[PDB]
RNA sequence: AGAGGUGAAAUUCUUGGAUUUAUUGAAGACUAACUACUGCGAAAGCAUUUGCCAAGGACGUUUUCAUUAAUCAAGAACGCCGACUAGGGAUCGGGUGGUGUUUUUUUAAUGACCCACUCGGCACCUUACGAGACUGGGGGGAGUAUGGUCGCAAGGCUGAAACUUAAAGGAAU
């Protein structure tokens, strides 16, 4: 009964990301980052943020159609710190709390596999 | 400057559904959208390249294919569904970093093999180094020598798993996890080896289409529909 | 319709679509977790697979030669101590024996673990007993004084001195 979207949170730090595509990943649906709901540049991470983002994120899955998403969230990975910023767990909540139902959170950040680093 | 005004994109939007191979249990995954059908651009071209990575959970019904999500590419679009065909397989990270413990051994595989179709495949094993109950040693490594037997022999029957089935035979055996249990007897004359995987299998290159193919994957079907009334 | 980035910012990119997402290609590196008071190498050092090329060490040996040996100035290649007793636990490589479990069978040989012994290693924790006799340098630590020598430093509204001199500024108000 459900239409599932994927989620692909990608919680930096400096910034946050609320990118709903579609199950293939190629559509996407409603890309709101943190920092273009409330800007004062250094807040773009926070959680208020992010839930500004994944508010009206829900609001136009909500509008689409998508009843629920699979949730892939991300850090910045890399050579670098591999840790979801304040804003992954703020998205996530707010996609929960604005009517969307949650599937199948996974962690799929870039582990670099022997990197460039020296 | 001057940047754009907005009209709406999901009004030029069309819902597909993707029905899975027979290879599996209830193959309705879910939706995409894709453009509308204009020409110059048609949307069941527009199609056709996309892949969709499921859970193999939410493909078989149970749970213990909670990792192991696997990927289905879009070959034939046919009357707003999109018949699928398998695409590759993957584990999450958190399956083998669950996996990963210090004092042991991590011997892992890979083979390139084209099968009984023309589709060549890499595919990927991994395997930990068990210790034995009543072993008292804190270690349980292999010896370097038991892991290049190990990796042989892991090589040669995978291998002979391959070359001895098609694409969708190859994907009925490793829904139900048994190539680990045939790598699991053939290499307990080696060494015990814990919770051996494939981990991986990646296409490489896909030998032509074969419409009648990929419908006897599926089941059949044709269309007479409904005529104009006037 | 912003993205980096920062403690905040900024240089930078961006409606000729940046960042994010998906598919694919190319490049140059690198070999994550496994990874250890573990291994190998004369040292610097060495971590993906498979093969080839030579090498090396320890062990096993009722094999062979028979003193062929040890140390280092010169030269060449690469780049709490000792001459000292016993131990103990753990680990790496080899060997012998035991006799249980994983293994298994008339295709080849080949494991893994447990235990005792033994040889050789990287360490660790202890014990007993010994004379162990890219070269150039003033003289302890912490301070104290200074009628010596060498320096640096004060004054006093600026303008403004030969001129009791303008404008403007300062200060206090």
């Amino acid at each position: 009964s459900q239409v599932f979207g994927v989620a692909r949170i990608y919680a930096s730090f400096n910034d946050t990301f609320v990118h709903v595509t579609d199950l293939s990943g190629k559509e996407t649906i409603a890309r709101v980052t943190g920092g273009m709901k409330v800007k004062a540049d250094r807040d773009e991470s926070s959680p208020y943020a992010a839930m500004l983002a994944a508010q009206d994120v829900a609001a136009k899955c909500k509008e689409v159609g998508i009843t629920a998403v699979h949730v892939k969230i991300r850090a910045t990975g890399g050579t670098r710190t591999k840790t979801p910023g304040p804003g992954g767990q703020a998205a996530l909540r707010a996609l929960a709390r604005s009517g969307l139902r949650i599937g199948r959170i996974e962690d799929v950040t870039p582990v670099p596999s022997d990197s460039t680093r020296k | 400057g001057q940047k754009k005004r907005v009209v709406d994109p999901f009004t030029r939007k069309e819902w597909f559904d993707i029905k899975a191979p027979s290879t599996f249990e209830n193959r309705n995954v879910g939706k995409t959208l894709v453009n509308k059908s204009t020409g110059l651009k048609s949307a069941s071209d527009a199609l056709k390249g996309r892949v969709v990575e499921v859970c193999l959970a939410d493909l078989q019904g149970s749970e213990d294919h909670s990792f192991r999500k696997i990927k289905l590419r879009v070959d034939e679009v046919q009357g707003k569904n999109l018949l699928t065909n398998f695409h590759g397989m993957d584990f999450t990270t958190d399956k083998l970093r669950s996996m990963v413990r210090k004092w042991q051994t991590l011997i892992e595989a890979n083979v390139t093999v084209k099968t009984s179709d023309d589709y060549v495949l890499r595919i990927f094993a991994i395997a930990f180094t068990r210790k034995q109950a009543n072993q008292v040693k804190r270690h349980s490594y292999a010896q370097s020598s038991h892991i290049r037997a190990i990796r042989k022999v892991i090589s040669e029957i995978l291998t002979k798993e391959v070359q001895g089935s098609t694409l969708a035979q190859l994907t009925s055996k490793l829904i139900p996890e048994v190539i680990n249990k045939e790598i699991e007897n053939a290499t307990k004359d080696i060494f015990p080896l814990q919770n051996i995987h494939v981990r991986k299998v990646k296409l490489l290159k896909q030998p032509k289409f074969d419409v009648g193919a990929l419908m006897a994957l599926h089941g059949e079907g044709s269309g007479e529909e409904k005529g104009k009334k006037v």
